[PDB]
């Protein structure tokens, strides 16, 4: 009923059946889109 | 023989889990105390423009899934825990250069009985 | 082949925990006798005060629960234990600079069965 | 019937019970003689 058990119980679910080195498509013909950013912390040297 | 069944007890994997943080009352903020306490002053490289520290982060904070009963155990009040296994909020130099964020040594956390 | 059951028997992770210091009868006092021995005096930069030496800190302290019976196995004094394992004091230099604290090595340490 | 696989079973054979720590010798008096040898690749500095 609390909040924590909730997250509890779907992080449970979710990593029972997730292999890692799969790459997670619907169909191998489609593809993954990768927005990339960049940020700038500083210019050290 | 108390101290280490105690331990168990608190630490339970299926009990206690270090993912999700701990909140109470629909997601209320747990407050973080810190206060910071340099030992000696290393060097500061004007060149470069890099100061060098040693510093102690003392930090507290509330956590309510670890507290016990404390005349069961022999009235104990404090007890020792390693800081990999506890859940630990993250707090590194912002503006930090040299690559190197985190602390070094992870020192073992004090842990009172009301939490 | 005694040797090897013996230190399975010792090193059990359920029998032995690591992460509690061994007390009795309610945090009794453990004493730790530590002396220091001088290699050599590798280097001193007295331009960044810094002294670069060699020691070999020995440590010795009385333990209740790694003890075993002499007479069960063939009458063994004396058994080498890996240091990760066993518990071990924290002794490390506070005035230290460059960062590192704790030893290199992490020899073996020697055992008797008195404890 | 390969090699592989026969390798397998003898890897699964030995380590099965065997220890680390233990200084593997028939009896306590008996000793060990560890052969020692040196070869310098090169002279750094």
């Amino acid at each position: 009923e609390t909040r924590a058990h909730a997250e509890e119980r779907l992080l449970k679910k979710l990593f029972s059946g997730y292999n890692k080195w799969s790459r997670p498509v619907a169909n191998i013909s489609d593809v993954v889109l990768v927005r990339f950013g960049l940020s700038i912390a500083q210019l050290i040297d | 023989d108390t101290e280490e069944r105690l331990v168990e007890h608190l630490l339970d994997p299926s009990r206690y889990n270090k993912l999700i943080r701990p909140a109470t009352n629909g997601s209320e903020l747990v407050t973080v105390q810190l206060m910071v306490s340099l030992a000696q002053l290393i060097s500061v490289h004007e060149r470069e423009q890099i100061m060098t520290t040693n510093v102690w982060l003392t930090q507290e904070w509330e956590d309510y899934r670890l507290t016990w009963k404390p005349e069961e155990f022999d009235n104990m009040k404090k007890v020792r825990l390693p800081s990999k296994h506890i859940w630990l909020p993250d707090v590194v130099l912002y503006n930090n250069a040299d690559g190197m964020y985190e602390v070094s040594f992870y020192s073992n956390a004090v842990v009172s009985y009301d939490g």
